[PDB]
RNA sequence: GGGAUAAGUGCUGAAAGCAUCUAAGCAUGAAGCCCCCCUCAAGAUGAGAUUUCCCAACUUCGGUUAUAAGAUCCCUCAAAG
RNA sequence: UUGGCACCUCGAUGUCGGCUCAUCGCAUCCUGGGGCUGUAGUCGGUCCCAAGGGUUGGGCUGUUCGCCCAUUAAAGCGGUACGCGAGCUGGGUUCAGAACGUCGUGAGACAGUUCGGUCCCUAUCCGUCGUGGGCGUAGGAAAUUUGAGAGGAGCUGUCCUU
């Protein structure tokens, strides 16, 4: 597992501390704690961390890769954070902030309210660009996915909520 | 959530604010007293036990249920109440809002309250499948010798038996029935009566239990 | 989704995967989505 | 010449044991407990009388399964009413009634005889770490 | 209305530097499943719980006794049959 | 399903259709949830999950089928001795009468037709629906109860507004 073998750089402002399997990373933006695979060892260097698997079995290789990726994600999340940007397409499709919660008006007979979660921030720009900011890459992805699933992009005019870089397949509509 | 016990007096009608004819059942609910308070600590669940309709005091050679026996008299005297004809528990109320020995007046309910009413339905005795289970008759003519019989009770070798739940002649009525979402049309505190919209199970003089409707 | 015993690439972009014990084909072309069954 | 000893109620001594389900496999713990209940571990074993001991099983909620039995082992029962099949997975039953899980596992390993029913009545199962039978002064028993 | 799910939909994610809903992990998702609603139910022989009532004489001193609380016989009845 | 075989039943295992009462499977007719679409929308097509419930009256014919009229969200397909005659019917069909066509010298005959034509049984056991008595539940009693389990229910139209 090349991903597992790869070493994780720790920014000076980020501190990683292990408690058996459980690990916790603190940084400027917040704190992230989780339990990693119990069979993976950690070489905790002063400026870097390395993940070591005990064997070369299938399970060990897979878990080595995933453990390294998750720990790197935690470190980069505390350091730089993660952001996902969605945009609204369609005339009248708008978004706005009701304090911390996000209210969307997308072609339904009712507005849709999305309640903000801990460690997550919503920001609306131009009434048509929502962005979710957090330290948890997983949480950011999950909430962006929920916002998109309120009304995902349709193929005939591209209307709905999409990730800003998302490619939307398009189909011709009416034909003779 | 509220509860009270009464006797079914009979049905009548009242004219509503727009002149609509409202069928009503008159329920006399005097002499309700909280006899016991059951709790999770002592009993494992919360409920108030209510006793309804004073009966006579204990006497030596009593021959009917009109006179309280010694166990019942002691039970009621513990609540400082006269012994009661009917005793039922309400689990749907907040026990902390009641005191043992307290009266439960018809005024606990107010007009417009939606209620569930429980009683024992009228008995019909031994009844056949047409009446008891609402089955269809056979032909009354065209040579038929099948009028009110219950019809086939099974199939054949498979299964060489009658399944449980087969509907057959037997005793009819006299079952506990709850009618949901009736309404309190009126409360008459002078007469200790509640006018309930519609009809409720049981014969006249039958015991009925009124509770705040469970569905909301 | 195509549900059939014969699951296999239909174009060069089709990708054979295994999810929850089931052989599947995923593709950029939705017509090519397959699930063995 | 007939000389085989026969146990009877005058000379049978039934002791009380406690067995900890925690970290134990359902079936393996169950077979060993069943032997104990039947008295198969006594030199005075006598088939027509109960020479077994009493068993308390604690931490039933921490009994464990192998494979995918948690979601795939299904317990079926029938109410003797048409279409009256009801089912519950081993995992759900462990969550909601671990005592019943262990009891049924063990009792399925005892004979369906009057004596087997009686012997199965000597089992007491508890989901947690406590039991109410200190008065019987049970001894810890090590499996295997 | 709640919990867990099906077909599905995804998030994060390696095995396989990419990709990937899946392996670990995390969501979501049916008139269906378990409940919520109604009825029966401790012969549930695993026979459960709470409140109240009765409580002595005689004994070959193991035990017995008619009585207690209570319930019936018989009788007047119906909302019950 | 049409058959093949001839293994249970010829000191009898009543046979079509209907009626009454259902019950189960799911390969789903409607309703619920989904993928793909040569899915603009309204409609559809096809496939997947799903058996909770629901799934109509009439004309003709013994009919089952089937066609037709009028509805419906829909008018599912199958098993249960082609479920059910000690529950009903008895129109068809394979007893005796009579007749036509036909065949036969004839007596008669025909998976040709026609008119008529005896459906017994007081439930012992299991099973099922109701309803009592005994004993048990470590004193004898009156009331109130928990809920292990079990049963019930579970369907859908149309219109207004957006
Ligand atoms: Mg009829
Ligand atoms: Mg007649
Ligand atoms: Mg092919
Ligand atoms: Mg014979
Ligand atoms: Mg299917
Ligand atoms: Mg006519
Ligand atoms: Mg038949
Ligand atoms: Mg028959
Ligand atoms: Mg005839
Ligand atoms: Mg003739
Ligand atoms: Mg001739
Ligand atoms: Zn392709």
């Amino acid at each position: 597992s090349r991903v597992g073998k790869k070493i994780i750089d720790i920014p000076s402002d980020v501190t990683v501390t292990f408690d058996g399997n459980h690990v916790t990373v603190k940084g400027p933006k917040g704190e992230l704690s989780r339990t990693l695979n119990e069979r993976m060892t950690f070489k905790q260097e002063e400026n870097t961390i390395e993940v070591v698997r005990p064997s070369d079995s299938k399970e060990d290789r897979t878990n080595h890769g995933t453990t390294r990726a998750l720990l790197n994600n935690m470190v980069q999340g505390v350091s730089q954070g993660y952001v996902k940007v969605l945009e609204l397409v369609g005339v009248g499709y708008r978004a706005q902030m009701q304090g911390k919660d996000l209210i969307l008006n997308v072609g339904y007979s009712h507005p849709v309210e999305i309640k903000a979660e801990e460690n997550i921030t919503f920001s609306v720009e131009k009434n048509t660009v929502v962005k979710v900011e957090g330290i948890s890459k997983e949480q950011v992805g999950a909430l962006a996915s929920n916002i998109r699933s309120v009304r995902p992009p349709e193929p005939y005019k591209g209307k709905g909520i999409r990730y800003q870089g998302e490619y939307v397949r398009r189909k011709e509509g009416k034909t003779g | 959530t509220k509860g009270i016990l009464g006797r079914k007096i009979g049905m009548t009608q009242v004219f509503g604010e727009n002149g609509e004819l409202i069928p009503v059942t008159v329920v006399e609910a005097k002499e309700n007293v909280v006899l016991q308070k059951k709790t999770v600590e002592v009993d494992g669940y919360n409920a108030i036990q209510v006793g309804f309709e004073d009966k006579k005091a204990y006497k030596k050679d009593a021959k009917s249920n009109k006179y309280a026996n010694k166990p019942a008299e002691g039970h009621a005297k513990k609540a400082d109440a006269a012994p009661k004809r009917f005793i039922r528990e309400f689990r749907n109320v907040d026990v902390d809002a009641y005191e043992v020995g307290q009266e439960v007046s018809v005024d606990t309910f107010v007009a417009g309250d939606v209620i569930d009413v429980t009683g024992v339905s009228k008995g019909k005795g031994f009844q056949g499948a047409i009446k008891r289970h609402g089955q269809s008759r056979g032909p009354m003519s065209h040579g038929s010798h099948f009028h009110r019989a219950p019809g086939s009770v099974g199939m054949a070798s498979d299964a060489s038996r009658v399944f449980k739940g087969q509907k057959m002649p037997g005793r009819m009525g006299g079952n506990t029935v709850t009618v949901q979402n009736l309404e309190v049309v009126q409360v008459d505190t002078e007469n200790k009566v509640i006018l309930v919209k519609g009809n409720v199970p049981g014969p006249k003089k039958g015991l009925v239990e009124i509770r705040t409707s469970i569905k909301k | 989704m195509k549900v059939r015993p014969s699951v296999k690439p239909i174009c060069e972009k089709c990708k054979v995967i295994k999810r929850k014990g089931k052989v599947m084909v995923i593709c950029e072309n939705p017509k090519h989505k397959q699930r063995q069954g | 010449m007939r000389q085989t000893f026969m146990a009877n109620e005058s000379n049978i001594e039934r002791k009380w044991y406690v067995i900890d389900a925690e970290g134990q496999t359902l079936g393996r713990l169950s077979s060993e407990v069943a032997s104990i209940l039947r008295g198969k571990n006594k030199v005075t074993y006598t088939p027509h009388v109960d020479t077994g001991d009493y068993v308390i099983v604690i931490n039933a909620s921490k009994i464990e399964f192998t494979g995918n039995k948690e979601t795939d082992k299904v317990y079926y029962r029938h109410s003797n009413h048409p279409g009256g099949i009801k089912s519950i997975t081993a995992g759900e039953l462990r969550r909601t009634n671990p005592e019943r899980l262990i009891e049924n596992s063990i009792k399925g390993m005892l004979p369906s005889t009057r004596l087997g029913e009686k012997q199965g009545k000597k089992l007491f199962v508890y989901g947690g770490a406590e039991h109410p039978h200190a008065a019987q002064q049970p001894e810890n028993y090590e499996l295997r």
